[PDB]
């Protein structure tokens, strides 16, 4: 209850999450800055866009305990439950993770995106996470 | 008094994952001009203007919203007169109770229960 949609101006970390589910099904999840890849997964046996792009963005709230972190996904999705964390469920699984990920960073500011940091970043972590999904089976 | 009963349907529909939500500007806008918002929900301080501008060389003619110039209005105000064009009713809210807050500091201010879901791809 500290959590805005807009950056923070003192943030030590501005994060870009994706996880996109691919056409051939395929399952990549990752988290990147501007321009580096910090962490990339390839996810279970074809399983979906919306699970990927919240355990991309778990995962970046894990990696950012107790730092200052501003994270940018593209998934309304991920960024809508995370906005509404105040509360049969789908994804029940992924949204507790998510739930308790919130209270790791000291600062944390998720923020959604549709050649500025905001269009690259974003860029570069569907990049990795479509390329940790096609070159990598699995466990 | 029941801003709360409407921001709570909007809230269940994220929390019920049914994807007819829509929130921020773009997604807002893209959504009205598709006959998809059945409810626009926003911010009565929204902060948003509305600027059209010139296209230097061309007699032609580019809005924009931000937060040579024709014409300047806040967005709130465009909404309200013009709203009735993609049929849509319209709630304006606040944000002195706790899900008009929530709504303010998380969503932006500006979003919209939908008729379907609708991508953003």
């Amino acid at each position: 209850p500290d959590l805005t949609d807009q950056p923070l101006p003192d943030a030590d970390h501005t994060w870009y999450t994706d996880g996109s589910s691919l056409l051939q099904r395929k399952a990549g999840a990752a988290v990147t800055t501007e321009t580096e890849v910090i962490w990339a997964k390839a996810l279970p046996a074809g399983t979906s866009a919306q699970r990927a792009e919240l355990i991309a963005l778990t995962q970046a709230l894990k990696m950012a305990e107790g730092k200052k972190l501003n994270v940018y996904t593209d998934s309304r999705y991920a960024f809508a439950t995370a906005h509404i964390h105040g509360e049969e469920i789908k994804n029940k699984d992924e949204i507790l993770a998510l739930l308790k990920a919130l209270f790791l960073p000291k600062r944390l500011s998720i923020i959604h995106c549709p050649h500025s940091a905001e269009a690259r970043g974003n860029r570069m972590a569907d990049q990795a996470a479509r390329k940790a999904a096609i070159t990598e089976t699995p466990d | 008094i029941q801003e709360k009963k409407l921001i709570g349907r909007y809230f269940d529909e994220i929390s019920q994952d049914t994807g007819k939500y829509c929130f921020g500007v773009e997604d807002t806008l893209k959504a009205l001009e598709m006959g998809a918002v059945e409810i626009l929900i926003v911010y009565e301080n929204l902060d948003i203007m509305r600027y059209v501008l010139h296209c230097q060389g061309t007699e032609e003619e580019k809005i924009l919203y931000l937060t040579e110039l024709i014409e300047s209005m806040p967005l709130l105000e465009w909404f309200a007169n013009n709203y009735k064009k993609f049929g849509a009713t319209l709630e304006i809210v606040t944000d002195k109770s706790q899900e008009g807050s929530q709504f303010v500091k998380g969503f932006g201010g500006i979003g919209g229960i939908l008729r379907y879901r609708v991508d953003f791809q």
